[PDB]
This record gives structure tokens, C-alpha cells and sequence, in this order.
């Protein structure tokens, strides 16, 4: 019964508890979306908001150890091509 | 560790698609297959 | 390990350095020498060639095709893939619901939009 | 009668058929495909 209502009644229109059994208009659905959409907008506006001060107060108190893990990377990359030209500059030196 | 008893068979072999050739198709299936995920967990918990 | 196994007597810490004059002589004797005969790329001191993308046999096909399609771009520092459709992960504004559209069209509109 | 046992699986969950646009399918192709890259970024990098 439960997957007979969720395959007749769509699953997005099944989510929303405006959907009544007995409202068979379509300009109070067109309606009740139309509010679950402007909810939803709302919602989505305020957690974006959230999200935003959340990355905001994260990157003022990680800024530093960002850019000291990217002179560090800086610095073993350097230093992999110095050790690599030292080492085929010791192959050389051997050789010769 | 004892009440699970692992089954060993052959490897499914999934057929790879001739639209799934490239990097950028490959991850636009991805994100696709993602946010419709995302869309029926969220109508999962709407309905709940 | 290297596979030069050719012996000239030069001792750089006992021997005089020698002068550009004396440098440009030798260099000048060495392109004759290579202009003398031919140079063999079958040598056994140099390495096998690089395979090509089809017969390397840990490249992909779609590895290829992607290597492909970098070796064709001019810039290929420069060169960026296509983006994916950043934009539907943005905030759905409200659709222009017209008065001559329909009902089923503005529900499927509206349901589209809920989606996002 | 005693070592062989049955295997049911739950309806629980909507049936996934095994096709290509799976997120862990997705997956598995990028990290073969990641794999293979590394396999030949390393002989490249061994024979340079």
C-alpha cells in the first residue's frame, strides 16, 4: 500500500503535508508548492548564511596553518628536485 | 567477526558504457547520480 | 646505474684547465668527428624510446584520449577541462510563472524548482 | 541439511540495478582509473 501511494502520488508531492486526499484542484497544489518552494528558498537562504560565517570564522582562525602547509609544500617540493639533481650529480661524480 | 560469513564468487563485471569514455562524462554521471541521491534522502526524510 | 664505460685520460685536479681557445679547438674536432659518420639511433648506450599512448600498458584508453587531448591544445599548461553544472547547487529564484502557462507546466516547474 | 544455509535478501531498500551510473561503480572507475595514471606516472618517471 505504502509503495502503491508512493508510485501514484509522486514522491516529491508525497513529502509535502499540505497534500490533501480530497484537494483534487490544481491551483491549491500549484499554491502549496509554490509555499514549500519559498520555504524552502528561506531555508536554504539562512543556512547559506550559516555556512558562510561558519567558512568565514574557520578560514580567519586556519589562514596561517594554511600557508605555512603551503611554504612547507613549497619547501619538500625544492627540496625532492635538489635531492634529485644531487643524486644524479653523485652518479656523475662516481662515474667520472 | 563470527556471525558474518564472507561469500566468495565470481567478480561482478559491470559493462562499461560508451558514454562513460571520457573523465568529464564520467563525472557528470557522478554528480548527477549524487544529487539524486541527495533528493531522495531529503524526500526520505520529508515523507518520514 | 649508468652504462658509460669509455676511458679518456683526463685528469681534472692534476691537469692543467684548459683555455676557450683550447676548448673551442675541441669542440670544433668533435663536431668534425660527428660530421665524419652518421649518427646511429640504434645504440646500445641509448634506451629504448618511449612507447606510444595505445601501447603502454598502464595508460588507459580514456587515458589516452585525455593525454590526446592535451597534446592538442596549444597551451597545454593552460589547458582546462569543461566544468560541471556548478549552477543548479546555487539558490533556486523563483520561476517566472506566466498566465498563459499551464497548470501541469507551472506544477512541473514548481516541483523542478522544490527539487533544486 | 546443516552447512548449507539460505540466502534472503531484505526488500527494505529499492532495488539498484548494477549498471555503470552507481556512486560506488563511479568510484571504483575513478580509482582504477587513478590507479592506472599512477602505474604510468611512475614508469614514466622511472624511465625520465
Amino acid at each position: 500500500i505504502w509503495n502503491r501511494r508512493e508510485e501514484n502520488l509522486n514522491a516529491l508531492r508525497l513529502g509535502l503535508g499540505y497534500y490533501d486526499s480530497d484537494s483534487e484542484d490544481g491551483e491549491d497544489d500549484v499554491a502549496n508548492i509554490r509555499a514549500t518552494l519559498e520555504a524552502a528558498l528561506d531555508r536554504l537562504m539562512a543556512s547559506a548564511e550559516k555556512g558562510n560565517k561558519l567558512e568565514k570564522k574557520l578560514n580567519l582562525h586556519l589562514g596561517g596553518y594554511k600557508n605555512r602547509a603551503e611554504m612547507l609544500r613549497k619547501k619538500l617540493g625544492e627540496a625532492h628536485a635538489a635531492l634529485e639533481k644531487a643524486r644524479n650529480a653523485l652518479a656523475g661524480f662516481q662515474v667520472l | 567477526e563470527t556471525d558474518l560469513l564472507p561469500i566468495k564468487t565470481s567478480r561482478v563485471v559491470r559493462p562499461r558504457p560508451p558514454n562513460f569514455t571520457s573523465i568529464p562524462s564520467l563525472l557528470k554521471a557522478f554528480q548527477d547520480e549524487w544529487d539524486a541521491l541527495v533528493l531522495e534522502t531529503y524526500t526520505t526524510r520529508e515523507q518520514l | 646505474m649508468p652504462a658509460i664505460t669509455t676511458v679518456h685520460e683526463s685528469l681534472p685536479y692534476i691537469d692543467p684547465e684548459p683555455t676557450p681557445e683550447q676548448r673551442a679547438a675541441a669542440e670544433a674536432l668533435i663536431a668534425e668527428e660527428r660530421a665524419k659518420v652518421p649518427d646511429d639511433p640504434y645504440h646500445a648506450l641509448l634506451p629504448p624510446p618511449l612507447p606510444p599512448l595505445n601501447e603502454s600498458r598502464h595508460l588507459t584508453p580514456i587515458l589516452q584520449n585525455e593525454l590526446a587531448r592535451l597534446a592538442s591544445s596549444p597551451d597545454p599548461q593552460a589547458a582546462k577541462m569543461d566544468a560541471l553544472d556548478f549552477s543548479r547547487y546555487e539558490a533556486p529564484e523563483m520561476p517566472s510563472i506566466d498566465s498563459s502557462q499551464s497548470l501541469e507546466e507551472t506544477a512541473s516547474q514548481l516541483w523542478e524548482t522544490l527539487k533544486q
